[PDB]
């Protein structure tokens, strides 16, 4: 794609300059492989792409252009396997998933 | 199920965007729509309720977009000619 | 002072899936702090894993066993595929 | 004379060519209109892939036909 | 000044609104003091770990990272404040 | 519509004819010619 | 059931101010054709949802009514209310001109053709093989989005050969001739008298109440059609504040089927046609014959104004088949893909003017529209 | 007799209203004055960052809501529609908190 | 003056010129002869 700015060479958006710094001044292990931050930036970009895609989808389905945290909870919790990765976490300012247990409805 | 689709169309902007750099011009590389990276499997066949219907080939859940309606963009006057002409030929 | 964050790099991916939308700053601080969690969760697990086997290098092979552990189900298979596809492009070019 | 070089996903172009033009001459005109290099272009007419050295008359290309263009984006 | 019994400011509608949002339909009147006896237990732990992060930094102000780190520690990670 | 019924039956025909008279071209005392046209119909 | 809308600060004028009380038509830069910038109106209302609009002016002396109806321009010209949203005209030549990517529209000038003889010319600027126009005549019923001629609410002629247009059909009944960048078409429209109009309209009112009426209630539609007067006005025109200005909404006429009536004489469903009508065109002065002689009679019983058929029947009450002084044929113009046509108003800007004493210029009846507007509303002011 | 709503059809409205909005559900001043009380027992003279009272509030109100979802399941399991304190103390006991 | 208050066309000088005195003649109003004089009284 390019030859400068090592993320350009892998053709990504997430930086491999910042990640490769943060894998050595974070004390995860002694010597960080030079392939390693690339693969790590590839996984991070993929998740940030997947969670921004389902967020944006639920923003047009509520007629709004930009994305507010209420959309991010709906993107995560309505998903089957992004909710499971984010199971214990709590998104600030981010509502609840609407559900009502069945016996609470009238009949 | 809908995983692969959303990653399939993710590969199309992983390809098309590398060499669109000067031009530029629409030529079918203009994202090659939006609202298509979610479309569904859905087919058409002989309907129980009319000649031709549309069928969900996947167990789609509660509030989930199937398909955008596509066609021509025509104004209200030219609609009324077309609304009568097709019926004049009996569509 | 300069206090780095992933503000732009999240924006540059928003313009790649949904090129017409924007993002509120309160829901940018979430994404800024979502990636900083998955980073410290993957590089964490990929450093217990280079130490049980008595290595002292975080290769790119630990980062894919670490992703095949943390990320569940179909996020594992995809993030491996988009993992290896982006390290191959690095070495070749 | 005028052609369409209507590309695989759904949109059309409008070129001005001669029937005596080479396919690479037409592939030059797409590149002037899209920047897409001619080596990554395949031009398809009646299902037949047309060759760079051949002309439009050779393949019975007529006025206002629809040609098919299938780019191969490099890599990665 | 030193205060006591601010927990009755966590008021009876503001317990039932939380209850409504969590999808419950009829609330026994004995709940409204039980919940104030759960919310005091939760807030005790989170602030006790949070002051300890502050105290360690030789600082006198419980910043937002401390509350986020105290919540991350007990397995209740909070996205939103850094 | 009782006040309407009377005026629109009798008055409107020659009142509008005198009113579109001054719309063609004005004299500097048009109100007199408005008076003058109403006498000629009677 | 609603109060009269009160005035505002700009509404009370004073002696000194030279501003114009209907707030000016804000223009928008459309395109460059005929070496001229033309303009679409951007912030003044258009006629939609079967309405016709008119800028009202707060008239301080009036008590029951608080307002008067007003037109914008000094002489006769196009009213900007019944036109399309891409229909551009410039303050230089008053030629209507759609852009090259815009289609068959229509634009009506505000002058009504009710009775007598009215003549005017229409200048034609840019009529290419790609850009077209359709000039002629239409009522208030003909939708300004479609071009005139698909219906019995308007008639026109083509540009090349002047094939005369009605029901969508093209008729070569006149002398065929083509427009160019310099022609000008004159209109000898001979009309019946309003007395002759009133009797043929009253005849159908009698011929429709019972004559084919032997639906679940046929007395009340007969009662509405008793209550069907030839020249009497029922207007519900109310002031409204739209876009920070002040305007009227007037009730408009709907589309309906062909006026047919069984004359027992000739044993054929006869068409209602006006008396002694003539549609003559000038082509740079030369006459070309009579395109149409059977214009529709419209005045009460052929035009249905907008009516609340579930509100009024249940019950004080208005009527469908009324007059509102806007009733009749108008100076009608169309444009296609950049096709330009300009309307000429006064005798001084006319070149081929025939010598009849019954002919009055287009500006003349406009003044009679100015004459009619206030004094009909003064009669409704009591 | 006026328009009285049946007992229950303001609950199932206040459910669907509150689940559909995101705002904070405990008034900010009776919560800021609660945190500063409980923080007194560990240090005296603590200033709180304005954000770090919000940051406390956003996690406590998402605990109780996550508790009342877990509570109400026990009620329904006991063939009730009323949550009682023998239901809170089961959801806490099963999750390993008390 | 009140010419402009009834909108702005120059042929609506009538709003200044004729209208107020005729409506004051009409609002008291009956044959056309009394209205024949009630448009004379303003001059
Ligand atoms: C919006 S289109 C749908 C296209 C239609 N499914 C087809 O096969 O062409 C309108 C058509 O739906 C059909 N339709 C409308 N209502 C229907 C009904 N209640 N049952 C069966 N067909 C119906 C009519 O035949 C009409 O032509």
């Amino acid at each position: 794609a390019k030859a400068k700015t090592r993320s350009s060479r892998a053709g990504l958006q997430f930086p491999v300059g910042r990640v490769h710094r943060l894998l050595r001044k974070g004390n995860y292990a002694e010597r960080v492989g030079a392939g390693a931050p690339v693969y790590l930036a590839a996984v991070l970009e993929y998740l940030t792409a997947e969670i921004l895609e389902l967020a944006g989808n639920a923003a047009r389905d509520n007629k709004k252009t930009r994305i507010i945290p209420r959309h991010l909870q709906l993107a995560v919790r309505n998903d089957e396997e992004l909710n499971k990765l984010l199971g214990r976490v709590t998104i600030a300012q981010g509502g609840v998933l609407p559900n009502i247990q069945s016996v609470l409805l009238p009949k | 199920s809908s995983r692969l689709n959303r990653v399939f169309q993710r590969r199309f902007q992983q390809d098309i965007e590398a060499q669109r750099a000067a031009i530029g011009f629409e030529s079918d590389l203009l994202s090659l729509n939006q609202l298509t990276k979610r479309k569904k499997p859905v087919t058409f066949a002989r309907s129980a309720i009319h000649n031709w219907g549309l069928y969900a080939l996947e167990p789609i859940a509660a509030k989930e977009m199937i398909i955008e309606y596509v066609g021509e963009s025509i104004r209200q006057p030219v609609a009324e000619m077309r609304e009568k002409r097709y019926i004049k030929s009996g569509i | 002072t300069r206090k780095e964050s992933y503000a732009i790099y999240v924006y540059k991916v928003l313009k790649q899936v949904h090129p017409d939308t924007g993002i509120s700053s309160k829901a940018m601080s979430i994404m800024n702090s979502f990636v900083n969690d998955v980073f410290e969760r993957i590089a964490g697990e990929a450093s217990r894993l280079a130490h049980y086997n008595k290595r002292s290098t975080i290769t790119s092979r630990e980062i894919q066993t670490a992703v095949r552990l943390l990320l569940p189900g179909e996020l594992a298979k995809h993030a491996v595929s988009e993992g290896t596809k982006a390290v191959t492009c690095y070495t070749s070019a | 004379m005028q052609i369409f070089v209507k590309t695989l996903t759904g949109k059309t172009i409008t070129l001005e060519v001669e029937p005596s033009d080479t396919i690479e001459n037409v592939k030059a005109k797409i590149q002037d209109k899209e920047g897409i290099p001619p080596d990554q272009q395949r031009l398809i007419f009646a299902g037949k892939q047309l060759e760079d050295g051949r002309t439009l008359s050779d393949y019975n290309i007529q006025k206002e036909s629809t040609l098919h263009l299938v780019l191969r984006l490099r890599g990665c | 000044k030193v205060l006591r019994d601010n927990i009755q400011g966590i008021t009876k509608p503001a317990i039932r609104r939380l209850a409504r949002r969590g999808g419950v339909k009829r609330i026994s009147g004995l709940i409204y003091e039980e919940t104030r006896g759960v919310l005091k237990v939760f807030l005790e732990n989170v602030i006790r770990d949070a002051v300890t992060y502050t105290e360690h930094a030789k600082r006198k102000t419980v910043t937002a990272m401390d509350v986020v780190y105290a919540l991350k520690r007990q397995g209740r990670t909070l996205y939103g404040f850094g | 519509s009782t006040t309407r019924r009377y005026l629109n039956e009798h008055v409107t025909k020659h009142l509008l004819e005198g009113m579109k008279l001054i719309a063609r071209e004005k004299p500097e005392d048009p109100l007199r010619v408005l008076g003058q046209f109403l006498i000629d119909a009677s | 059931s609603v109060p009269v809308i009160p005035y505002l600060d700009y509404d009370i004028v004073d002696l000194g101010s030279d501003i114009k009380k209907p707030d000016f038509p804000q223009l928008s830069e459309s395109h460059r054709i005929n070496e001229q910038q033309y303009y679409i109106t951007e912030d003044t209302p258009l006629n939609k949802r079967n309405f016709m609009y008119q800028p009202c002016a707060a008239n301080l002396m009036l008590d029951k009514l608080k307002y008067c109806g007003t037109d914008y321009f000094d002489k006769s010209s196009i009213n900007l209310m019944d036109r399309s949203d891409k229909l551009a005209f410039s303050l230089d030549d008053h030629s209507v001109s759609v852009s090259e990517n815009c289609g068959w529209r229509s634009v009506r000038s505000d002058v009504c053709m009710k009775e007598g003889k009215i003549y005017w010319e229409v200048e034609v600027k840019n009529v290419s093989d790609t850009s077209h126009i359709r000039c002629g005549i239409s009522r208030r019923e003909a939708s300004t989005e479609t071009p005139v001629g698909c219906d019995f609410y308007g008639y026109s002629i083509r540009d090349k050969g002047l094939q005369v247009i009605h029901e969508g059909r093209l008729h070569t009944v006149l002398k065929p001739h083509e427009m160019q960048a310099g022609d000008r078409i004159g209109f000898l429209l001979t009309l019946p008298s309003l007395q002759s109009q009133s009797e043929q309209a009253m005849d159908y009112s009698l011929k429709r109440i019972q004559e084919l009426n032997n639906k679940f209630n046929k007395e009340f539609y007969k009662f509405l059609l008793r209550s069907c007067e030839p020249t009497n006005v029922v207007r519900d025109q109310i002031a409204i504040r739209y876009k920070n200005q002040l305007f009227y909404e007037s009730t408009d006429y709907v589309k309906t089927t062909k006026p047919e009536y069984y004359d027992n004489r000739d044993d054929m469903q006869k068409f209602y046609e006006l008396e002694n009508s003539s549609f003559e065109v000038f082509v740079n002065g030369v006459s070309h014959g009579i395109a149409f002689e059977g214009l529709t009679p419209f005045l009460p019983p052929f035009s249905e104004l907008q009516y609340n058929e579930k509100f009024y029947l249940h019950h004080e009450i208005r009527n469908k088949y009324v007059n509102n002084n806007r009733l009749g044929y108008y100076a009608t113009l169309s444009s296609f893909q950049g096709g330009t046509a300009s309307i000429i108003t006064e005798a001084m800007e006319l070149k081929f003017l025939p010598k009849d004493v019954d002919i009055k210029t287009l500006n003349d009846i406009y003044n009679e529209q100015i004459a009619s507007d206030i004094v009909w509303d003064l009669i409704d002011e009591i | 007799k006026p328009h009285r709503y049946r007992p229950g059809t303001v609950a199932l409205r206040e459910i669907r209203r509150y689940q559909k909005s995101t705002e904070l559900l405990i008034r900010k001043l009776p919560f800021q004055r609660l945190v500063r009380e409980i923080a007194q027992d560990f240090k005296t003279d603590l200033r709180f960052q304005s954000s770090a009272v919000m940051a406390l509030q956003e996690a406590s109100e998402a605990y109780l809501v996550g508790l009342f979802e877990d509570t109400n399941l026990c009620g329904i399991h006991a063939k009730r529609v009323t949550i009682m304190p023998k239901d809170i103390q089961l959801a806490r006991r099963i999750r390993g908190e008390r």
